[PDB]
């Protein structure tokens, strides 16, 4: 995670429960660590004037 | 006290199971097979330098 | 906290985008394959819903009921006492 | 407000002039395609509603259940 | 309140003689095309009822959600 | 006081005159004026279908709810 | 009063060795041809139970729902 | 033991690997052939479940309903006196 001081690049926060008191400092929560997927498809021409999926 | 953290790194043998995936033989015939592989971490240093996330 | 539309959720899950669904009553916490989070609400009982999920390899989850604790229940009941 | 009939509602849904549908219990908060608005009530349990809604791209909304606050309830249970 | 039986209601619908009805609970109060007004009562849950109604092009009306207002009741129970 | 399955057997051969139903019970009104009581074991989807197949007159009637005056009684008599 | 599994109960009924089936709530008090008796519970609501009974030609016995009791309320609220 | 998703449970049963099952409203205890145990929750009402279980010849049981004793209710409500 990352936390900021009046919208400033600041110490990126270590995982878990961190237990530090700051109010003027704001934390943007999510930077998930996994493996993602984003699929694609369509119909495209060929060099020899054909169509495939 | 609050400026350090540790991550586990499993050392037991691990598995991975594929799914059906196409091939073609020599004589232009198409088969469908499956397989599983047994893997174990060899040296406990280069793993974290190369992987870097310790995620399997 | 983006609350989405039922129709949009069905369209997108049939478009093969979704990976997990935690159902508890009528709220569903959908998590896509792109790791984003949100919630959705079923309109009514949809006899075909459970099928439509499982037949496309989405990983479903069930959640237990919140039983009112007997001690605190009799406390608040006996709080007037 | 403007109250319409569930039946006639079924027919104009068959005639494709509606966009948005919001459902709570039995009510149907509507706004159709041409910005007109109206209201009707789900008579009884229906098997085939959501099919007729979804197959023709009728856009739908549900809204959460209203859970009463416990502290106010116990406080009024005092007196 | 002259009651025409649910079954007889079904056959007379088969005879296509009713104009409309407004549905509440399992009580069916109904207005039929010969200007007559009566009522009947639903025996048990009937799936096919609405389907047959739709096939008959008959008009059907829901009734707004009946509700016992929980304002007087609480304090009169404390009265 | 009579068997359900026998009741179905009996409705197959069309000796029922009228079907007067209320709640989970049916009092039997057949051709030969014999009367009795039958109990529904569990929800049956076909019962209505079976009866409607054989043109029997089938009536149900609204409930007899407990009187509110007695409700107030039970509320304050103790 | 021995408990016997639902699966075994189906294993018996589908092979027609039972006559007496007592239905109440979701309990079944079972009696076969040997006057031997036991009890079992139906785990869920099943549409195919009664059909399975009727087809294999086994007789039924069902009885009235338990009228509620007042006496507990009598004592607790009245004393 | 590890509580498991419903989809995993169905993939498992479809391979004839669950031995005994207990049903309580929507909570289930499961025992595999390999003598392990865990718990599962049925998200939404399912008509096709039970037959699917039966066809793959799995041992299915039920449990008694827990009726609270009226004397216990009298005790709790009499706690003022």
């Amino acid at each position: 995670g990352v936390v900021t001081r009046f919208g400033k690049f600041s110490h990126l926060v270590e995982p878990g429960l961190n237990w530090k008191p700051t109010f003027i400092d704001e934390v943007k929560p999510v930077n998930v660590e996994a493996v993602r997927e984003l699929a694609a498809s369509g119909v495209m021409l060929t060099s020899d004037e054909n169509v495939v999926r | 006290p609050f400026i350090e953290t540790v991550k586990m790194l499993d050392a037991r043998i691990q598995t991975m199971d594929n799914q059906a995936d196409r091939f073609v033989t020599k004589e232009k015939k198409d088969l469908i097979v499956d397989s599983y592989i047994k893997w174990r971490i060899s040296d406990f240093s280069r793993y974290y330098l190369a992987t870097g996330g310790g995620d399997i | 906290g983006r609350k989405v539309d039922y129709s949009t959720f069905l369209q997108e899950v049939n478009n093969d985008q979704v990976r997990e669904a935690r159902i508890n009553g009528r709220e569903i916490n959908v998590t896509k394959k792109d790791s984003n989070r949100y919630t959705t609400y079923i309109p009514v009982q949809d006899p075909k819903l459970l099928d439509n999920l499982l037949t496309k390899n989405v990983k479903v989850v069930g959640e237990p009921p919140e039983e009112p604790s007997l001690l605190a229940s009799i406390f608040i009941s006996w709080f007037p006492m």
